[PDB]
């Protein structure tokens, strides 16, 4: 239902794309270099819609080995 | 930011962020006011709690990754905007803290 | 097509009418970068200005004579006063020649910006040098990225994404010197 590229037309951003492809390179380094990739590899944060003004919902976030690679 | 020993860091782009939220609007346009960090949404309340709609925080705890700031950016082309404005303090030296705004188009 | 004559000195004067007047201007990105598109120059004959980046590192900033980029069509170089381009990369190896001597970086996609005024502009987010990748791992998850396609139509890019790295990343270890 979209046009463009394989990611584009599978309903994905290039944002994550783009980091799944720079996940996979993580995984295949050196080991003295495999580990301080996995530093700026994990995602640790959270988020909250503010539909009212107040209110909550959210989804929280404790990623190690990176981006999700299925679907959101 | 998520911890508010700041010293006036997180109400002075509060207070920037008024500064271009009245500046930019000249026709009545549709804004969504984003915070990232934890002493943002206890801030922008206090001036937009009708645009305000979306609250990162927890950012900083262990580091800040690009991942991260992707799948933040991902929850912001959600919603599909015409432009992106960013208000962060400009990091220059111990002293001045310039502050930002950085504007993306669609 | 021009309703909003924009940029960073128009926002200075149309902010000063809706602001207090205590608050001077907030900054611009364009106030610290001080290297242009359009602005004629920065070629110096020979040797032409290559940014080769990434979100956590700046890899390269000093000039280079020509820079091999892996581009979706395929591998093209750079030569000084090239054309404006805007090429997007597979992932592949950015070489950056200086002369006799180059560092081969193994990226994993992304853009890659040519200027008119002869910048180079590599922006990718994870790049390695191939010194620091093994060989061993790389066809071990490939032959996995070989037999896992189910019918997810998100993990069909996903996949697809990640059979295409490690083929190239197989492809560009072969052939070294």
């Amino acid at each position: 239902a979209p046009s463009g590229p394989f990611y584009r037309v599978a309903g994905m951003s290039y944002l994550r794309y783009s980091n799944i492809c720079a996940d996979l390179l993580r995984n295949v380094l050196k080991e003295p270099f495999k580990a301080k990739a996995q530093a700026r590899q994990a995602i640790h944060f959270r988020q909250a819609p503010y539909v009212d003004g107040k209110a909550g919902a959210s989804k929280v976030y404790e990623l190690e080995n990176g981006i999700p690679k299925t679907a959101n | 930011s998520d911890k508010g020993l700041c010293g006036g860091l997180n109400s002075n782009i509060t207070k920037y962020t008024r500064a271009t939220l009245a500046t930019t609007e000249s026709e009545g346009k549709d804004v969504v006011v984003v915070s990232i960090g934890d002493k943002g949404r206890s801030q922008l309340t206090r001036i937009e709690s009708q645009r305000y709609q979306l609250a990162i925080a927890d950012t900083y705890k262990v580091r800040v990754t690009f991942g991260q700031a992707s799948l933040i950016v991902e929850e912001l082309i959600k919603h599909n905007p015409q432009s992106y404005q960013i208000l962060f303090n400009k990091f220059r030296s111990a002293i001045s803290f310039k502050p930002t705004v950085a504007t993306i188009l669609s | 097509e021009a309703a909003a004559p924009a940029g960073p000195k128009e926002f200075t004067e149309v902010w000063n009418k809706k602001a207090p007047s205590t608050l001077i201007v907030p900054e611009f990105p364009s106030n610290y970068t001080a290297v242009k598109a359009v602005g004629e120059g920065q070629v110096h004959g020979d040797a032409f200005p290559v940014n080769f980046y990434t979100p956590h590192s700046i890899l390269s900033q000093a000039q280079k004579d020509t820079v091999v980029l892996p581009g979706v069509d395929g591998y093209f170089g750079v030569k000084a006063s090239h054309v404006p381009t805007i090429a997007q990369l597979k992932p592949g190896v950015v070489e950056l020649h200086s002369g006799a001597e180059s560092e081969k970086f193994f990226v994993s996609g992304g853009f890659a910006f040519v200027h008119p005024n002869g910048v180079t502009d590599i922006c990718v987010l994870e790049a390695a040098t191939l010194d620091q990748v093994d060989p061993a791992a790389v066809k071990s998850a490939l032959a996995a990225a070989s037999a896992a396609q189910p019918t997810d139509e998100f993990e069909q890019a996903a996949n697809r994404a990640a059979i295409e790295l490690y083929s190239a990343l197989e492809s560009a270890v072969e052939a070294k010197a």
